[PDB]
């Protein structure tokens, strides 16, 4: 099974699932730590920005991949926003300074 | 025991158990309560001298750390570990063992504040940084007597700097409360912090990325 | 709105550095919340609306 | 002298020191690298696919930390006899000697540990004995 | 009234107290009792007293649980957080794009 | 849970926007196209006139 533009969810714009509608896998934590062993920093960068939920990122990425620009725009994780709300949902004022 | 080392006996019946105190005068004799449960190791004369000797029972971790010290304690630890490794047939580099220790024994325990702080439980390294920055610079006299305390894993995880990190470790409900009541700040210094954040982990080449970034941030 | 930056204004990210965690009092609860809740119904089945 | 202060045991000093019968190696190490952040590489090394020391910023604990965790092939749920391997000496290592009934010296210090020296400082074993130890030789 | 500020005065005890001392002994069961109870928990004098006690009253138990109080105090202080904030007053409503159906 | 399947969809007009994004367009061109998209009917006929 394979898919290059799979369903980023409505909730977390997370992958559709596993081949379920051309869905895909979920990476492995021991492996990701190993990846840190690589210090494969750009690999991590795309894996969480290119290879995360980013509508604003997957869009520019596909645009450049067509365009042969060869760049990724991380921005900021949205699961971060969700958790930050869950904190503000809990009894926590949650914010980030500059 | 390391106070006043001539074999003694007595306090067979007290608030404690049999042969509770068998210290000597020595120099600054101390009251060592000895249960003397299974057996003892009392000798006739010059039974011991300065330092600590095993009278009875298997050793304890804080025992070696506090009395024996570290590099010897590190030796004891590495021995007890590579032993099983060989009994297994593993091929394990010991620089690993030293690293594991370097994680393990932090937050040295302090009797003297030394103008730094009158408490217990401070990063022995933070203690060292402070000691260099104050004793050398202005007040060498500000001497904080600190006892390098070895720490075990199951908690020393909680000894983490970025409240982003350690949050999930096993749980955080208390830890979230604690971050809050602390007014605590993640500071995004760490690798897991950068990861869930997704920032230039000072890791791999990102070491240099965060390096130039920190060069800018000192400038601002 | 010039419709070029209003579209452009949607996307930006900050340094966000030194994430802190501290307690909170209800005045900012009013502040952060764009409103306060009053009714326990969520939507209709008669018209299926908020 | 056999070696400098700052040097990395490349390959050939191994034979040289093995010739010197020098067994103890004083080195700066993990933590012992006074670094103020992690450790100085002067006390870290290569030990890996690079025969060259790990480059700066090296996440050794990364190289570690799973290094141990790999060992998931482990196992779970659990005074009179002294023998000499080769020729050697006694080497009581500061064992108290006292007047004995027989033609020997008693042991009064609880810290007694022997050592056998065959041809160099290299030994065979310790064969430590209690205060009830009597020197037969 | 001869009742501690923080004095547990049972419902019958409170009834008898209101009968006897009249309208002098304030006793409550709501949490807002605690809302005030912390709302009137001054840190400066309490920390000074705890410091004086730990410096003076020292024991295998007296040296402890008092500097713990002093430390919790110094923490809630240097943080600057409204402590009564922890007893929150205003409760947010879930953003439904999170609290979906 | 709070999310279950939690999968978003195109709703057509955004599918049109997806193509518009890949299509070359200017800021005024993008604004006009987006406004045209805003008042769009289910049948796919234009709700408002060109004027």
């Amino acid at each position: 099974h394979a898919r290059s533009t799979g369903s980023y969810s409505l909730v977390t714009q997370q992958p559709l699932g596993g081949k379920a509608q051309f869905g895909g896998q979920r990476f492995g934590e021991m492996e990701v730590w190993a990846l840190e062993a690589y210090g494969a920093a750009y690999t991590l960068q795309e894996m969480l920005t290119v290879k995360s939920d980013d509508v604003n990122g997957r869009t520019k990425m596909y645009k450049n991949i067509v365009d042969g620009n060869h760049q990724m725009e991380p921005g900021m994780p949205e699961s971060f926003n969700v958790l930050l709300k869950e904190i503000r949902s809990l009894g926590i004022n949650i914010e980030l300074e500059d | 025991a390391e106070i006043s080392g001539i074999v003694s006996f007595g306090k067979e019946t007290k608030g404690k158990r049999r042969l509770v105190i068998t210290p000597v005068d020595g120099s600054d004799p101390y009251e060592e309560m000895i249960p003397k449960w299974r057996q003892l190791n009392v000798f006739e004369g010059e039974r011991v001298e300065r330092g600590d000797v095993i009278s009875d029972g298997p050793e304890a971790p804080h025992d070696i750390l506090r009395l024996r010290g570290v590099h010897a304690v590190t030796r004891y630890i590495v021995n007890e570990v590579q032993d099983v490794y060989r009994l297994q047939g593993v091929k394990i580099n010991d620089k690993h063992i030293e690293v594991i220790v370097r994680q393990m024994l932090r937050k040295a325990t302090i009797v003297n504040a030394g103008s730094s702080d009158f408490l217990e439980g401070e990063q022995v390294e933070y203690s060292r940084v402070k000691i260099a920055n104050r004793e050398l610079e202005a007040n060498g006299k500000v001497g904080a007597t600190y006892s390098r305390d070895l720490l075990g894993i199951t908690k020393a995880s909680l000894a983490t700097e970025s409240f982003i990190s350690a949050a999930s470790f096993q749980e955080t409900t208390r830890v979230l409360t604690e971050a809050a009541v602390a007014g605590k700040r993640d500071e995004l210094r760490g690798l897991k912090e950068n990861v869930i954040v997704g920032r230039l982990i000072p890791a791999g080449t990102g070491y240099a990325y965060h390096q130039d970034r920190m060069r800018r941030r000192a400038a601002g | 709105k010039d419709l070029l930056k209003f579209l452009k204004a949607q996307t930006k990210t900050e340094e966000f550095d030194a994430i802190k965690i501290a307690l909170a009092s209800p005045d900012m609860i009013r502040s952060w919340s764009f409103g306060e809740v009053k009714k326990p119904e969520t939507i209709n089945y008669r018209t299926f609306k908020p | 002298i056999l070696v400098p202060r700052n040097t990395l045991l490349h390959e050939q000093w191994c034979d040289l020191l093995e010739e010197n019968s020098v067994d103890a190696v004083k080195v700066r190490s993990v933590v012992s690298c006074d670094t103020d952040f992690g450790v100085c590489a002067h006390c870290y090394g290569r030990d890996l696919a690079r025969g060259h020391i790990i480059n700066k910023g090296e996440a050794i604990g990364v190289i570690a930390a799973q290094s141990i965790g790999e060992p998931g092939t482990q196992l779970t749920m659990r005074e009179s006899s002294i023998q000499v391997k080769n020729k050697g000496s006694i080497k009581l290592s500061n064992v108290k000697s006292v007047v004995n009934s027989s033609g020997k010296l008693v042991i009064t210090s609880r810290n007694t540990e022997l050592k056998l020296i065959d041809e160099f400082g290299r030994t065979k074993e310790s064969y430590k004995v209690p205060y009830g130890a009597v020197l037969a030789k | 009234t001869n009742l501690e500020r923080q004095q547990i005065l049972t419902e019958e005890q409170y009834l008898d107290a209101l009968e006897e001392f009249g309208d002098e002994f304030d006793a409550k069961m709501g949490a807002e009792a605690i809302q005030a109870l912390l709302k009137s928990m001054d840190l400066e004098q309490e920390c000074e007293q705890l410091r004086e006690e730990l410096n003076e009253t020292n024991s295998e138990t007296k040296r402890k649980k008092l500097t713990k109080r002093i430390k919790l105090l110094e923490a809630f202080v240097q943080s600057g957080n409204k402590p009564e904030w922890m007893i929150l007053t205003v409760l947010p409503v879930l953003p439904p794009d999170l609290r979906p159906l | 849970l709070p999310v279950y399947q939690g999968e978003t969809t195109q709703t057509l007009q955004d599918y049109l926007m997806w193509q518009v994004e890949l299509t070359p367009f200017t800021d005024t061109d993008r604004a006009i196209a987006t406004s045209i998209v805003d008042a769009v009917d289910d049948t796919g006929y234009l709700t408002i006139q060109i004027e």
